[PDB]
C-alpha cells in the first residue's frame, strides 16, 4: 500500500 | 413498505457524559490534496475544546474507492440490484461503517471530524450518507503540493515522483474534481480553506472555519502545538506530516518550491495546470504575492527560528521512532 | 476507558411488526464452495417462515478480503495501528456494515440468514464480530463441484476452467480452509451440511439443521418448489443456481460427473484431493456410494422427467430474462 | 469481476 491512493 | 429505526448508539466518556451519534449527526470532513495543509487544519480543529479529528483513518478512503468500483462496473452494478443491494441498502452499509471508525478510533467529543486527503472526492456521496455534514476542502498552490510530494518521496498511487509535469497534470486533474464536488454541495455544506491564506492570516481563517462549522470561538486553536507537546491532540508518528505540525503556525512552507520547478514545466504552467489560474493562484508568478503575514505568524517563524536545535531534536526522535516501527516490520518478516 | 452502547437499531412493516438488530443477534451464516449445494440449502431455509436469507449478497465477501488484505500487510497493519483503528475499532465497522447488509437487502423475519459462499472462509473472524451466529458448511463432491464449475463456466478468481486437475487442486486447498474453520469453531457453532446427504434424506437432514439453528420443524422447507411460485423466496435471476433450485429437491446432479474427469485425473485422485477421503468421499470410487434415496426424493426426480416441458419453458424463461439484462449491460456500453 | 472471488 502507498501512503495514500486516488 | 418497510421501515428501519436506528435509534441513538452512544458514547460513555468519563463521568458517564452521554455522547449519542447517528448519520443525522453534524460530521466534519477535510481533505484535500495529500500536501495540501490538510494536517494543520484538523490540528487546529483538534485543538478546539469541542472538536476531535484524529489520526488518518486510511480504511474510510479505501472504503469508498472499493465502493466506486462496484457501482461504476455495469454487469456488477446489475449482479447487485438483483442482489436486493439498492443503493439505499448499500449506503446504510457504508454510513454504518464510515460513522463506525471516526466515533471509535479517538477520544469522544461534541463535534466529531475527519480527515482523510482524498474523501473530498467523494463529498457529494458523503453528503448523501451523512445530510448534517459539512466539508472542508484544503486548497493549496499545486507547485508547492507537487515540490512536497516529490521532495519528500510520498508515495501517491499513480504519481510518478521522477516527473514534476506528470505529478502536477495529476494535482491539475484531482483538483478540478475536488473543487467541483466541493461547488456542487455549495457554501452551506463546502468551505474551500486556502493554505497560505490560513498561515499568514490564522486568526481570520480560524474565525471563518468555526463560524462555517457553528463553533464558538477559543483561543486553544492558536496554541495548538502546546496541546499536541502533553497528548492532547492525537498523532500517528508514520504519518508524513507529524514533524512540521509538531511545530506553531509558521510561514517556512508557502514558496520553498520556487526554483525547483524544471524550466520547461515553468513555461508551460497555465497549460500543464489551469486549476492554479481557476483558484487564484496566478500561473506566470515565481511565487504569486500570497499576501502579508500577521505579526503572529512572523512571531512564530521567529521563535521557531531562536529554537531551530530543540525542533531538530523532536524531528530525529521523530525519525527514530520511525525507524524503531521499519524494525517490526523487517521482523515481521 | 471509553464505554460504547449500541440500543437495538430495528425493522417494522405491516402492522408495525418490531424487529431489533445488533451484533448480538443469532444470525445465520451459509457457505462452502460455490456448487456445492449453498443455493439449495439457503432457499429450504427461506421455505421455512421464521427464516429469511436472501440473495447471494456479494458485497459482504469482497469486504471481508479487503479486510483481510489490510490487516494481513504488515507495513499497512502499522499504519492502521498509529491511526488508532485497532481490531476493536475495525471489528465495529466491519460488523455494522455486515448487519445493515443482511438486514436491508431482504424482508425482516424472526431469524436472519446469509448466504455467501466464500464467508465460511472467514467463519473464526465472523464468529468474533457475531457471537451468537451459528453456520452452516456445505460439503459436496470435489468431483462435482469442479464438474459443475467447468461444465457450466462458473467464473472463479484463480480456476482454470480449462484444466480439472488445477481445479481440484484449487478446491482442496480451498476446502481443507473451510473445513479447519468450521472446526476450529466447532459443532456448538458449524454444522458441516453434505450435499449428497442433504439430497437423498431431505426430512432427516432438514430435521437436523433446523434443530441446530433452534428453528421449530416446519413441513413448509420440503415445498419449497411452490413457494418460489408465489414470491416467498427471493432469487436473482442473475445467480447460476437459480435455474436448479426452483425443482424440487431431486437426484439429477449427484454423479453427473462420473466419465467426465481425464482418465490421468482419476489415476491421481487421491493424491490430487486429499480432502475426498478426509471429508469421507472415496477417491477411488466413480462415484461412491452416496448411500440409498429417500422415496420422497425418487417420486420428486420422476415428476420432474414427467413435467420436463414445463421445466423447459422456465429455463427458458430464466434466460431470456437473462438476455434482456445483457442487453441492457451493452446499452451501458 | 467474476462470479466469485476467494
Ligand atoms: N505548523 C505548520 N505551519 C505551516 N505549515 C504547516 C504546518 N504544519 C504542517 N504544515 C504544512 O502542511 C504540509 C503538509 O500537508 P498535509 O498535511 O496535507 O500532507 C507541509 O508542507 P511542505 O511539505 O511543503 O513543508 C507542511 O509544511
Ligand atoms: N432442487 C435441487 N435438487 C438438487 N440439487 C440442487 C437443487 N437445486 C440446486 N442444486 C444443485 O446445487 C448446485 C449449485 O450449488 P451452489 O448453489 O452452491 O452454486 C448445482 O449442481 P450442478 O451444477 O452439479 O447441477 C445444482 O444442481
Ligand atoms: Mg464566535
Ligand atoms: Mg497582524
Ligand atoms: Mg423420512
Ligand atoms: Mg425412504
Amino acid at each position: 500500500f502507498d501512503e495514500y491512493e486516488e | 413498505n418497510f421501515t428501519y429505526v436506528s435509534p441513538d448508539r452512544y458514547v460513555l466518556g468519563p463521568d458517564s457524559r452521554r455522547y449519542p451519534y447517528n448519520n443525522d449527526m453534524p460530521l466534519i470532513f477535510i481533505g484535500g490534496m495529500p500536501r495540501s495543509g490538510t494536517t494543520l487544519v484538523r490540528v487546529l480543529l483538534d485543538a478546539h475544546p469541542d472538536v476531535r479529528c484524529g489520526e488518518e483513518t486510511r480504511v474510510i478512503p479505501r472504503l469508498l474507492s472499493l465502493k466506486q468500483q462496484w457501482v461504476k462496473n455495469p454487469t456488477e452494478m446489475h449482479r447487485l440490484l438483483e442482489g436486493g443491494i439498492t443503493d439505499e441498502v448499500l449506503d446504510a452499509a457504508m454510513s454504518a461503517f464510515i460513522l463506525e471508525v471516526i466515533v471509535r478510533h479517538g477520544k469522544p467529543a461534541p463535534r466529531l471530524c475527519n480527515k482523510d486527503p482524498f474523501t473530498l472526492r467523494a463529498a457529494v456521496y458523503l453528503h448523501r450518507l451523512f445530510p448534517r455534514a459539512k466539508f472542508l476542502l484544503m486548497i493549496r498552490d499545486g507547485r508547492a503540493v507537487v515540490h512536497s510530494i516529490i521532495t519528500r518521496k510520498v508515495t501517491i498511487t499513480g504519481y510518478d515522483l521522477s516527473d514534476y509535469r506528470q505529478c502536477l497534470k495529476r494535482w491539475n486533474a484531482a483538483m478540478t474534481s475536488m473543487y467541483a464536488q466541493c461547488q456542487q454541495l455549495g457554501p452551506g455544506l463546502c468551505l474551500p480553506v486556502y493554505y497560505e491564506q490560513l498561515v499568514l492570516h490564522p486568526r481570520a481563517w480560524m474565525q471563518r472555519i468555526l463560524a462555517f462549522l457553528e463553533v464558538p470561538w477559543n483561543d486553544s486553536v492558536l496554541h495548538h502545538e502546546q496541546l499536541i507537546n502533553q497528548s492532547g491532540i492525537a498523532l500517528s508518528k508514520l504519518e508524513r506530516s507529524t514533524d512540521q505540525v509538531i511545530k506553531p503556525i509558521n510561514l517556512g512552507a508557502l514558496s520553498k518550491w520556487v526554483g525547483h520547478i524544471p524550466e520547461d514545466v515553468v513555461r508551460d504552467m497555465a497549460k500543464v495546470a489551469p486549476m492554479l489560474a481557476q483558484l487564484g493562484y496566478d500561473p506566470a508568478a515565481n511565487p504569486p504575492d500570497y499576501g502579508q503575514p500577521d505579526n503572529f505568524v512572523l512571531n512564530n517563524t521567529l521563535e521557531i527560528k531562536k529554537k531551530m536545535e530543540e525542533w531538530q531534536a523532536r524531528e530525529r526522535e521523530l525519525e527514530e521512532h520511525r525507524e524503531l516501527i521499519k524494525q517490526s516490520i523487517a521482523k515481521k518478516k
